[PDB]
């Protein structure tokens, strides 16, 4: 048996006046298989708001946008909690349409986060807008993509600069598994091939 | 949502002066700490200077003591950056940021909204 839910974004309904998700709405996210609209993760979701009584979130409350397969609108990370190495979270996102934009460009926005890979495995298309992922110090893995797998249309492009040099990544021996095609991966694991250049009982090759 | 502007960049004369200014468009009734950063070419971002909501403090990067001030017309919704004896140095890009609360920050990973940013060259 299959279960889904389709919840609103940040920006829409229940969340109009919220700018990102924080410690109160995320418990709204339970359960959700489907963004309809945009997600936003912004430094105040950690640093908590007064303003708005807002407490500080928790980096365990994440885990409840596991659940989330699909993201109609744009995907937004502009900071993530620093104990934690990937984009954990959304292991098991699928699609992202990108119908809205940031800035009316990008359907997925990675910038200036400490991780050291970002384990989108389950990613498999992003529909419209571009792909900046930007500013982030310690990651590797993303410059060996094959992006043109992911992508809906022939102009999307991407923006990905300023992160770990490739120099250092390949010394650090943080490259893609030898199970890996060439079609590039979200991390070290063989789980985290795009693709198998042999074969795959399902997600590990 | 907040939507940033930047205006009042261009080319100036090695030691004159230029002011920046930042428009915030949006729901921009409520606590920000607003500050400005800037990137040179083949450098990393970095801070320059920065304001709390009511403006009582604020905060300069070194290299920009004494030169750069900032300041912040909560009614007009702006904030502005007087950047007197400009050098050469100071070629980057300028970017207006945003971050909720009262606080300003002296690192670009608390604010959560930018500008575009505008060129200045000495
Ligand atoms: C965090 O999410 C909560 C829940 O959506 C937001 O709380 C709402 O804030 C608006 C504007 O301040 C109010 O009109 C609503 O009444 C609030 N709802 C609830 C249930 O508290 C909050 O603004 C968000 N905070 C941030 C910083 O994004
Ligand atoms: C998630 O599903 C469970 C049922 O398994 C339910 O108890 C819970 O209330 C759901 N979450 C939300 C936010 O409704
Ligand atoms: C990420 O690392 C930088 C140092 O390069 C640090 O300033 C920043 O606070 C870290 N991120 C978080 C969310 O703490």
């Amino acid at each position: 048996l299959e279960e889904k839910k389709v919840c609103n974004g940040i920006g829409i309904g229940e969340f109009k006046d919220s700018l990102s998700i924080n410690a109160t709405n995320i418990k709204h996210f339970k359960n959700c298989t489907s963004i309809s609209g945009d997600l936003h993760i912004l430094p105040v979701a950690f640093r908590g708001d007064s303003f708005t009584h807002t407490p500080p979130l928790d980096p365990q409350e994440l885990d409840i946008l596991k659940t989330v397969k699909e993201i109609t609108g744009f995907l937004l990370i502009q900071a993530w909690p620093e104990n934690r190495t990937d984009l954990h979270a959304f292991e098991n996102l699928e699609i992202i349409r990108g119908r809205t934009k940031q800035h009316g460009q990008f359907s997925l926005a990675v910038v200036s986060l400490n991780i050291t890979s970002l384990g989108l495995r389950s990613l498999k298309e992003i529909s419209d807008g571009d792909v900046i992922i930007s500013g982030n110090k310690n990651l590797c893995y993303a410059n060996t993509i094959n992006w043109k797998k992911l992508f809906g249309t022939s102009g999307q492009k991407t923006k990905i600069i300023s992160n770990r040099g490739e120099n250092s990544c390949k010394a650090t021996g943080q490259v893609c598994h030898a199970l890996c095609s060439p079609e590039g991966c979200w991390g070290p694991e063989p789980r985290d091939c795009v693709s198998c250049r042999n074969v795959s009982r399902g997600r590990e090759c | 949502q907040v939507k940033l502007e930047e205006s009042g960049g261009g080319s100036v004369q090695t030691g004159g002066s230029l002011r920046l200014t930042c428009a915030a468009s949006g729901r921009t009734s409520r606590s920000y700490g607003m500050g400005w950063f800037r990137q040179a070419p083949g450098k990393e971002r970095e801070f320059v200077s920065g304001i709390s909501w009511r403006g009582d403090s604020t905060g300069y990067a070194d290299s920009v003591k004494g030169r750069f001030t900032i300041s912040r017309d909560n009614a007009k919704n702006t904030v502005d950056l007087q950047m007197n004896s400009l050098k050469p140095e100071d070629t980057a890009i300028y970017y207006c940021a945003a971050a909720a609360g009262s606080a300003w920050y002296g690192t670009l990973y608390e604010y959560d909204y930018w500008g575009q940013g505008t060129q200045v060259t000495v």
